[PDB]
Order: structure tokens, then C-alpha cells, then sequence
């Protein structure tokens, strides 16, 4: 309306730069426009027109009226087929980044929640310490302890004992027994918490302790009697717990070590405190009485000394993490204090050490490729940010170059997962501020490129206003329990290239436009693609290396035909296809077989909708229906076919077993996870389980051609007691290693790992 | 004593004044629709040999 001072000086410094009009001006005369939009009256002076009718575009349109949009703007990169070479497009990056900047890290993990149990069991009989297979040999190193604050940084709750405790609290009460109508517990009893301090998270104090005391646990009510024993401590005494201390009997036990040294290399002197104090809380017990052990550092030694100096006194062995952080701190629960026992290690307690173990370990393999506190931009580290900006836009066409190829350097940088455009409200030079993240992922795909092509400038002119800049950050969000489940399929995928990532030959059996498959195949691999849905946006152009598009729906009759591979990815698109040709699912996965023993296939890839178990119903995500064998999907809706599990084995059977029959094995298994990490993504631990659960009835069937059959029989006489089967095609003495995903149950042979129960 | 130039990346032989002339006229072409690729925008922008 009336410009401001701040406007014109802006406009004015973008005018006083370069660049030169077409139709010129004789000064004896104005010229108005020959073709003929210009309302161009009979003026005094000016006759009309340029004299001179040249050529160039024109057309008619009004201006949209849009307010200057105070949010970040996203960007969808429609490809045009001018392909600069990647040296340019890097070189043209480095030209227009803002980067380096530093990355406000944000989380690693949105909720820091889980409980961990172990547990007694009647099924020791023979697990001496000379079974526990030893602690990591190696679990203090440089870069595993980064990990560790690197993890526990990106997490904020502040709530960690208080999650803790209630959970375990929880747990405890859930003892509850027939005999006695009654809990372990009662009313008003007895607490010794030792390993006391004065946590500062808003209360001064144990968090808990308040709470416990005013009525803050579900099942069992009050105790009466608690302490706050230790060394930084407000309300209780400063006692040395580890050594003989003022013999006082309490009923309930908390022992915490807060293991404050810097010296981590003396494991003997980390084992030893912990015997120590192991010692004291049963001088401390009353008769019967329970007692837990928070101890940082496990090890065979330890489990060694608990055995032999204190089980014998010990009715019942129970354990548990409170899984908030990534480390190797256990709660050792033990019940049945001052009496008779004769306690052994059980194959519980073995799953259950192998899977914490497991767990710490996968994690932070990823974790440790994250990058630090107060990191540049370096270009190496698996995440970051690159930020290119466009000074004074000058989106224009392809012929520009050095916009257009910067622009799509970035894109190739990112490749399909984060991408940001903002014309920032600015007055002056008006930066139009290009913004992503590099991931391991985005990479693999950029090593499979050619050259990069320049996007189509269309689709970003069409803003034509004030956008303004984003706040740049490394972490997002949260954990979408459906994408959570895909990223497991996606993992394995990865994962299992032929004979263990070795380089494949496949198709995609549903290619999604953005085509992330490419993405998680490495850059060697060959493959077919089809994509069903018409594609343009970076589908095939870069044809080099075999990205072989074949567009076009397969469930059709004839049309398969032509394509050969070695590994045939289905993932959800199956189902949805069931049910587009509303058929027997047996009568279609039966043609689906003779379709592609037709083709040079090894690897199926068939994700159904099937439960692995005994169906349960997961509301607010999955609806069994049987009637008609479908799920009824919670959000929103989505129809999802879906079979039982013996049908299936059922139709197999009945044509052939000619095959490996492999299932998924999600449910367990950490090693996916760091493909969620990867991009950017706080992490949810109960949004893990849920997933977890559903996994269980969405699982991949891979089924493997060129393989001996194998044999699945556990139908009859279960009820706990005994399947029976033959393993074919097998050496007289065979060495029996059947595992769980390492877990080795069945050795043959080495009977010696003999722990299942049965 | 004579090496080769720049083979590399660059510095070749003497062009072929006939695969110039020729060349050029292929070029050509391309450029008798060049309204209507530039329609369809398919790269068009005119070579320059």
C-alpha cells in the first residue's frame, strides 16, 4: 500500500543487478506491446507497439493473493530430462550451500518405556554358571560408550527411576498367591531403599517415595516403613551399603548401586562391590523376605557368586529391565530371603540374557554411526544436513544450469526423503533456501545414478509468494507403528540379497512411484520393476544399470510372461490383490506357483496376511474376519485379505513342498530397527512391541525354489507334549544346528544347548 | 618424440570436416521441431555442436 523504507531498499538492490530485456525502446516514442493484451488506447504521444514484432511467449492470468505462509514448505521433485554430470551438480551445491550449520540434534527416541522381564522357572536341572555363556569380552570400548551418552542424550523424560520403580513395583505385587488369597505383601510394610539420592528432577528427592507413600500403587497399598540410605542423600543417612552397616530388618530390599568411578577397567573390583552389598541386603532381610539388586555390570562371575554363596537361602530367582536406555543395568530380584532353596540357572534366565545381550549389541551397532554433539557438516556422517540456497530466485528452465543443477544435486543428495523450499520473507538479497538430509540410504541410490536430472522448474515457480525458512533439525517426530513394520520388511529385503548380501537379480512385484526399492538394493544389483501405476518421477530414465521397468499389472491373465529373475519382492500387494479379483486365495496363490515356475525365480517373496499362531485380534489395527478371510484394517479402512495358517500349509501340502519354507522372524530381532533410526526417526519402544504383535499376522513368506524341501509337521499331539517328522536328504551323522536367530536350542549332537522346555 | 594429447578427458584429433558439416545438419533436424518439443518439454534446447 505505501511501500516501506525496508521495501523499496530491497527492491532497489534486486534491480541494480544484471540481465537485459528483449524488446527494447527508441526514445522518440513508447512502445506498447504488439500482441494485443495491453489495453493500449489512442495516447498523445506513443504510437504503439515495439516497432519490431521479434518472438517470445506471453499469455493472461491473474495474481493469486496468498499470505506470506509462516511454515516450511515441501517439496515434490517432478523430473525433466536434462541430465547435468555429477561433477557439476556437486560443484554447484557447494556453490549455493548454507551449509555447514549446526544441527539441533533433537531425539533418538520419543519413549523410553519397557519392561524386560526373567524369570524362576521348574526347568532347571542341569544349568550350572558352566552354561551362561560370558558377558561381551569387549563391551567397554571408545566408541561403545559414545553410544551410550550419545543414546542417552537424545532422549529427555527427566521420570527414569519413577518409570522404573512403578514398573517393578508392578511386577512384584503380581505375585499374588491361592493358598493365601493374598499378594507376597501386605499392608503397611517394609522398605529398604539403600543406594539413595537426591534427584532433581522436580522433586529434590526419590520420586517414587512420595507417591508409594500417599497410595501410588496399583494392587498393593501402602508400606510403612522406608529409608533413604546412602551418600547424596536429603532425607535418610550417609552409610557405606557394601559393608557392615547398623543392622536393621526390613522385609522389602532395594539395593542400588550407583556405581560412581571413573576407573571402569577393574571388572574384579566392579564384581566384588556387588557381592559385597549382595551380603549385606541378606543381613538386612527378615524372615522370608525380598530384596532387589540394581547391578550395572553383569558377568558369569557374578551369577557364579550369587549361586553359590546365596541360593541356597533363596526360594525364588526373578529379574528385570526397566528399558529406557541403552545399557546393561539388572534388577535382580530375589524372593524367599533367610530360607531353604535349591535355586539353579534356568533356560529362561539363558533366552532372556541372550536377548538383552542382543539387543545392547544391534543397537549399538547403529547408534555409534549417529554423529556427536556439536558436529558440522563433514559430509561423512550417515545423517546431516545440506541446505543449498537460491539468491534472488532464479528457478527459470533448464538452460539456467547452475540454479536448476544445484537444485538437483541436493535432490540427488536425499534422494526421495527429505525436501524443503521456502522463499524466505527477507528483505534484499530474497533467499529461496533449498533444504535435506543426507542418510545411508539416499546414497545407495545416488551411486546408482548416471547424472541428475534437473527437475521440472514449473512445479516450484508456481509459489509466488513469501515462505518462510525452516528451523533445521536432524530428528523428526515419532514411530508410526504401521511404517515401523514396513521398514522390517524393507531391513530384510536388504538383508537377504541372494546368498547373504551377494548381489541380486530381481523384480519388484508393486513399485511404488518414488521407488524405494532402489534405495535399499545396493547399487550393483539388477532388476526388474514392475510398476503398475504410471510412473514419470525418477522411474526409469538412468537405465545402466538393469533398472528394468515393466509397467503393467502381473495379476492379470498373461502378461507375467517376459519376466525372469531370481527374487520376486511382495510385500502387503498380494493381499490387495486378493481382493481386487475376489477369489478363493487358494485358487490365486495356486496360479501365482505356476506362473513363476514358469520364470527363473529363487527367491518368493510372499507377504500374506497370515497369522504364524493362534489368532488374536488386534484392535485399533487389526480385525479378523473368517467369514470372508479378511482383515478389517483400523485405519480408516482398509480391507486386507487375510488366510489362517493351516489352509495355507494346507494348499502347499496338496500341490508340493518342492521348496524352503522360511518365515520372517521380526518379532525377536533388534536388527531392523537401526533401519528406523537411519532416517531420521524417534524411536517409540511400546510402538515397537505393537508392531511386534502385528508382524506375528503380517509376516513374509519366503519361499526359495532351488532348495531342498523342508519339513513342517506340529499338529499332532501338542497339548505340551510331542510333533513328529522326518529330516530328509541328510547325512548319517548329521550336526544338528537348528537355532533362533542364534539361539541355539537344537544342536543334535551337541546336546549340550538341550533348552527347550520339552 | 610426440604423445598423444589429452585423451583423458579432452584434446583429440583434427575433426572431420565432413562429420562437422553432417553432424551439424542432423542437428537441424531436431530444430525443424523445436516449438513442439520445447512444448513438450523434453530437453530442447538447441545442441550448438
Amino acid at each position: 500500500a505505501i511501500p516501506t523504507m525496508s521495501d523499496v531498499r530491497s527492491f532497489v538492490a534486486r534491480l541494480m543487478a544484471e540481465g537485459d530485456p528483449q524488446q527494447w525502446f527508441p526514445y522518440r516514442v513508447d512502445q506498447i506491446l504488439y500482441w494485443p493484451e495491453s489495453p493500449f488506447v489512442p495516447p498523445i504521444g506513443p504510437f504503439y507497439a515495439p516497432f519490431r514484432p521479434v518472438n517470445f511467449p506471453f499469455t493472461t492470468g491473474s495474481y493469486t493473493v496468498v499470505p506470506d505462509a509462516s511454515r516450511p514448505l515441501r517439496l515434490l521433485p517432478q523430473y525433466r530430462n536434462a541430465t547435468i554430470t555429477v561433477q557439476q551438480a556437486d560443484d554447484a551445491y557447494e556453490d549455493t550451500a548454507l551449509s555447514p550449520l549446526i544441527t539441533t540434534h533433537g531425539f533418538c527416541v520419543t519413549g523410553g518405556v519397557f519392561t524386560s522381564i526373567y524369570d524362576i522357572s521348574g526347568d532347571p536341572t542341569a544349568y550350572p554358571p558352566a552354561q551362561l555363556v560370558d558377558a561381551p569380552n569387549d563391551y567397554f570400548d571408545r566408541e561403545r560408550m559414545a553410544r551410550r551418552d550419545l543414546f542417552r542424550r537424545l532422549r529427555a523424560p527427566a521420570d527414569r527411576s519413577a518409570i522404573k520403580d512403578r514398573a517393578v513395583f508392578d511386577f512384584l505385587a503380581s505375585l499374588v498367591n491361592p493358598t493365601t488369597a493374598n499378594p507376597v505383601l501386605d499392608t503397611s510394610f517394609s522398605m529398604a531403599y539403600l543406594g539413595a539420592s537426591s534427584a532433581h528432577a522436580n522433586a529434590d528427592e526419590p520420586v517414587i517415595l512420595a507417591d508409594i507413600r500417599s497410595g501410588s500403587i496399583p494392587g498393593l497399598p501402602i508400606p510403612r516403613r522406608i529409608v533413604q540410605f546412602g551418600y547424596d542423600v536429603v532425607h535418610g543417612s550417609l552409610l557405606d551399603l557394601s559393608r557392615a552397616v547398623p543392622t536393621g530388618t526390613f522385609g522389602l530390599v532395594y539395593a542400588d548401586l550407583d556405581q560412581v568411578e571413573d576407573a571402569g577397567t577393574d571388572m574384579p573390583a566392579a564384581n566384588r562391590a556387588a557381592i559385597a552389598m549382595l551380603g549385606t541386603a541378606l543381613q538386612m532381610t527378615t524372615a522370608g523376605g525380598v530384596s532387589v539388586l540394581k547391578v550395572n555390570f553383569p558377568t558369569r562371575a557374578f551369577w557364579t557368586q550369587v549361586f553359590n554363596l546365596y541360593a541356597t537361602h533363596a526360594t525364588t530367582l526373578h529379574l528385570v529391565k526397566p528399558t529406557i536406555v541403552n545399557s546393561s543395568e539388572v534388577f535382580l530380584v530375589f524372593g524367599g530371603r533367610q530360607s531353604n532353596g535349591a535355586l539353579r540357572s534356568t533356560t529362561a534366565l539363558q533366552r532372556a540374557l541372550l536377548s538383552l545381550y542382543a539387543r545392547n549389541a544391534a543397537i549399538d551397532r547403529a547408534v555409534t554411526h549417529i554423529p556427536f554433539f556439536g558436529v558440522p557438516d563433514d559430509g561423512t556422517s550417515d545423517l546431516g544436513i545440506d541446505a543449498v540456497r537460491l539468491f534472488d530466485p532464479m528457478f527459470s528452465d533448464a538452460v539456467a544450469n547452475l540454479p536448476s543443477n544445484a537444485l538437483a544435486s541436493l535432490v540427488s543428495r536425499v534422494v526421495p526423503s527429505s525436501i524443503m523450499f521456502t522463499r524466505v520473507p527477507s528483505n534484499g538479497p530474497v533467499s529461496t533456501t533449498i533444504y535435506g538430509k543426507r542418510t545411508f540410504l539416499s546414497n545407495r541410490r545416488r551411486a546408482r545414478l548416471r547424472d541428475v536430472p534437473m527437475l521440472i522448474t514449473t512445479t516450484l515457480v508456481h509459489q509466488r509468494r513469501f515462505t518462510t525458512p525452516p528451523t533445521f533439525t536432524l530428528f523428526s517426530s515419532e514411530a508410526v507403528p504401521v511404517t515401523t513394520l514396513v521398514a522390517a520388511g524393507y531391513n530384510s529385503f536388504i538383508s537377504e540379497q541372494t546368498r547373504n548380501p551377494n548381489l541380486a537379480h530381481l523384480l519388484d512385484l508393486g513399485t511404488g512411484p518414488e521407488c524405494r526399492i532402489l534405495s535399499l538394493i545396493p547399487p550393483t544389483l539388477q532388476v526388474t520393476m514392475s510398476d503398475s501405476r504410471p510412473c514419470a518421477e525418477l522411474m526409469a530414465s538412468f537405465d545402466p544399470a538393469l533398472t528394468a521397468y515393466v509397467q503393467g499389472d502381473y495379476s492379470t491373465a498373461a502378461f507375467w510372461n517376459g519376466i525372469r529373475c531370481d527374487s520376486a519382492t511382495a510385500i502387503f500387494t498380494i493381499g490387495a490383490a486378493a481382493a481386487a479379483a475376489g477369489t478363493d486365495l487358494i485358487a490365486f496363490v495356486q496360479q501365482l506357483i505356476p506362473r513363476i515356475v514358469a520364470a527363473g525365480g529363487t527367491r518368493m517373496w510372499l507377504q500374506l496376511n497370515t497369522p504364524l499362531y493362534e489368532v488374536s485380534s488386534l484392535p485399533d489395527l487389526i480385525e479378523i474376519d473368517l467369514r470372508d478371510h479378511v482383515y478389517r484394517f483400523n485405519g480408516g479402512e482398509r480391507v486386507e485379505p487375510y488366510a489362517d495358517p493351516v489352509p495355507l500349509q494346507q494348499a502347499i501340502a496338496a500341490l508340493l513342498p518342492a521348496a524352503a519354507l522360511s518365515w520372517h522372524t521380526l518379532s525377536p530381532t533388534c536388527d531392523w530397527l537401526p533401519y528406523i533410526i537411519g532416517v531420521g526417526s524417534p524411536l517409540n519402544l511400546s510402538d515397537i512391541n505393537t508392531a511386534i504383535s502385528y508382524s506375528r499376522l503380517t509376516p513374509i513368506l519366503h519361499i526359495d525354489t532351488t532348495t531342498p524341501p523342508l519339513r513342517v509337521n506340529p499338529v499332532p499331539t501338542p497339548l505340551n507334549q510331542q510333533c513328529a517328522i522326518r529330516i530328509t536328504s541328510l547325512d548319517p551323522a548329521a550336526v544338528l544346528s537348528v537355532q533362533h536367530n542364534g539361539v541355539e536350542v537344537i544342536g543334535g549332537t551337541p546336546g549340550n544347548v538341550i533348552s527347550v522346555a520339552g | 618424440s610426440l604423445a598423444i594429447v589429452s585423451d583423458r578427458f579432452g584434446q583429440y584429433s583434427f575433426v572431420n570436416e565432413g562429420m562437422r558439416e553432417t553432424f551439424s545438419k542432423a542437428l537441424f533436424d531436431i530444430n525443424m521441431w523445436q516449438p513442439l518439443f520445447q512444448a513438450t518439454k523434453t530437453g530442447c534446447g538447441p545442441i550448438v555442436l
